């Protein structure tokens, strides 16, 4: 599910309610870089790019998670 | 100097003695005992201007202890104004010794925070309401003081003393509740301050959140010691909407700002309705009768068909609206917070619904299993 | 006085790490 | 050139702005790591000295290094408010010394207090019977102002260094003002 990476950054504020210090790491959104020949090293052996496994198994996944 | 402190300083019971360490600090060198001890004498209000008029004498002492200014001058200051009394032109020479004297950058803004209760004192909505917004940018972003931002919460304050601007009393009191150190506030001051916020400060149409603030649990327990009913009368109008016997228990909880903006309030309440009924109930119960919606406005089932114009006109909230029975079956609402313990987000609408997805995502396998592969 | 040597020796001792830091410049613009 | 390392901790608070010895505290304990760190570079110039504040934070203030030009510079601006917190420098220190690659240089510590700590006298004694199995020399030297005796301390120093260990001097601040080369004497003379 998700993504390997989570991002946080901790900033010090004053919360609207007021929580006492309110100083805590936020999450932020988190995507992967891209790369040219990475993936002959690891994807070569398997992979699945095509629209046959699409409704076959993706909808699976989906209510999987 | 010496001989001053020994003997003329002293005032109440104990201050010979005090006095005495005091020298021996001073001989010592010992500033943060001077810092601390020294200023806890101060701090003690029974000399009154006394201690203030031999303050001064002990500002030059304190010139020569080189305290940090971010502890020291401002606990000299803090009782200064005192010695000051009515300070025509004592405010200008307390400021202009704070000016001329600053340890930090963070005393220079702890000194603007002086500067603009003092000016509010002798003048409003002047100089001192744009020397509010000065302090505003003289305290930047840094809370870490936490004690600085609650002097910038007293001009935040006076902001509301300057303008009624009752919304802006509801975002430096929850300032101030964020920026206080804990319950180590006096907690009878508090609930005294409370009294206050209970009364005039939640009786202004500035906080009204179904909660948000009214049951936050530090000002609610404080406000206990306020009219229990008036406090409820708060929630009432915020959740209970028309609340017509609270209504009546409103006038008697506090006659003062609900009878001036009873009209305006009344209105508020309505619109209250409104929200209520979407965020409370999804679908089914939202949906709900004319007369239903008349009594939620409090006014006639014939009016309710002028008056729900009038209510849906206001459109805080995006939604759709049937006049069949004037059932909302709207779409987006925000409430200011959740009823109860959430229990709508529990097993009652969510998760519950969650559960029954996968065993149907277990029939999409079951129904092609060799597909999956 | 005494304290305004010891803050020119401070000020001295800030100057050795300039000294240090010119040569650190000097080296990368060499590079 | 015997090789030996030092993770000197510095002491920053408001204590330390009082300058009953010399000028100011905080001058006197910056002139007190000069003596030392000259004395090691004496000894050995691949000796590393390190220093970190013990109070509020007790991170790194400078990597130990066999250059003192950090080291002065750290001492420079080291800013003092913060309450001490000698239990977690003094822990921080001893694992930093084993944390140098160049573990075969002699670890020492040396520190700085000048205000009381609000420790549990056992929480530091079991610290100290913990830095005995570590075998890392530790001498403090107190300054300006320290608990009364130094007396949780001085049991830390007895179980740091019992059944006739090294005995590291415990130095309680001399009353009153005191002066540098004073205060640097004792460390001289003994660890």
């Amino acid at each position: 599910l998700g993504l390997p990476t989570e991002a946080y950054i901790s900033v010090e504020e004053v919360h609207d309610d007021g929580t006492p210090t309110s100083k805590t790491f936020e999450h932020v959104t988190s995507e992967i870089g891209a790369e040219e020949a990475e993936e002959v090293g690891v994807e070569h052996l398997l992979r699945d790019i095509k629209d046959t496994t699409v409704g076959t198994l993706s909808q699976r996944i989906t209510n999987q998670v | 100097v010496p001989g001053f402190l020994q003997q003329s300083q002293n005032s109440g019971p104990g201050q010979p003695a005090v006095w005495h360490r005091l020298e021996e600090l001073y001989t010592k060198k010992l500033w943060h005992q001077l810092t601390l001890q020294v200023l806890d004498f101060v701090q003690d209000p029974c000399f009154a201007q006394g201690d203030g008029l031999i303050k001064l004498y002990e500002n030059f002492i304190s010139e020569f202890e080189h305290r940090v200014n971010p502890l020291s001058l401002v606990e000299i200051i803090l009782h200064v104004v005192r010695q000051m009394t009515d300070p025509n032109v004592a405010l200008t020479f307390l400021e202009k010794t704070r000016e001329k004297v600053k340890s930090s950058d963070e005393a220079v803004i702890l000194c603007k925070t002086a500067i603009g209760a003092l000016k509010l004192n002798i003048g409003d909505l002047q100089v001192t309401k744009e020397t509010i917004e000065d302090v505003e940018e003289m305290l930047n972003n840094l809370p870490g003081v936490t004690s600085v931002h609650s002097r910038f919460y007293d001009l935040s304050s006076k902001y509301y003393q300057t303008i009624g601007n009752h919304a802006s009393y509801y975002k430096d009191a929850l300032r101030f509740l964020g920026c206080v150190d804990i319950k180590d506030l006096p907690v009878s001051e508090q609930q005294e301050r409370a009294f206050t916020l209970g009364l005039a400060g939640l009786l202004g149409e500035g906080v009204f959140n179904f909660g948000e603030l009214l049951m936050h649990p530090v000002l609610e327990s404080l406000r206990n010691t306020d009219r229990q009913w008036l406090i409820d009368t708060l929630y009432a109008f915020n959740s209970g909407n028309v609340e017509r016997f609270q209504t009546l228990k409103t006038a008697w909880g506090q006659q003062p700002d609900l009878a001036a903006n009873e009209a305006q309030l009344l209105r508020k309440i309505q619109l209250l309705c409104l929200m209520e009924m979407t965020f409370t109930r999804p679908a089914n119960h939202r949906q709900l009768t004319f007369e239903e919606i008349a009594k939620s406005a409090k006014i006639t089932v014939n009016e309710v068909e002028l008056l729900v114009m009038k209510a849906l006109s206001v459109g805080l909230v995006k939604g759709s609206i049937d006049e069949v029975d004037k059932r909302v079956h709207m779409t987006w609402v925000q409430p200011r917070v959740l009823d109860l313990q959430q229990i709508k987000g529990m097993k009652d609408r969510l998760e519950f619904w969650c559960t029954d997805v996968k065993s149907m995502e277990m029939l999409v396998e079951h129904q092609a299993h060799d597909i999956l592969t | 006085r005494t304290r305004l040597l010891d803050s020119e020796i401070k000020i001295m001792k800030s100057e050795v790490l300039r000294v240090t830091h010119e040569l650190q410049a000097m080296k990368d613009k060499i590079k | 050139m015997v090789l030996e390392s030092t993770m000197v901790c510095v002491d920053n608070s408001e204590y330390m702005r009082n300058g009953d010895f010399l000028p100011t505290r905080l001058q006197a304990q910056q002139d007190a790591v000069n003596i030392v760190c000259h004395s090691k570079t004496r000894s050995n110039p691949e000796n590393n000295v390190g220093l970190i504040t013990l109070a509020n934070d007790c991170e790194v203030l400078t990597t130990l290094t066999p250059d003192t030009g950090r080291i002065l510079s750290k001492l420079h601006t080291v800013q003092p408010k913060g309450k001490i917190t000698f239990c977690t420098g003094i822990r921080v220190a001893h694992l930093a010394l084993k944390h140098r690659q160049g573990k075969n240089h002699k670890m020492r510590i040396i520190a700085f207090v000048g205000s009381p700590v609000e420790d549990n006298e056992k929480d530091l004694v079991k610290l100290a019977k913990r830095l005995k199995k570590e075998k890392v020399n530790v001498d403090i030297i107190n300054f300006g102002e320290e608990e009364v005796n130094t007396e949780k301390l001085t049991a830390f120093v007895n179980t740091l260094n019992g059944k006739d260990g090294t005995g590291s001097h415990l130095v309680t601040v001399p009353p009153g003002p005191s002066l540098a080369d004073a205060l640097i004497s004792s460390p001289i003379l003994a660890g």
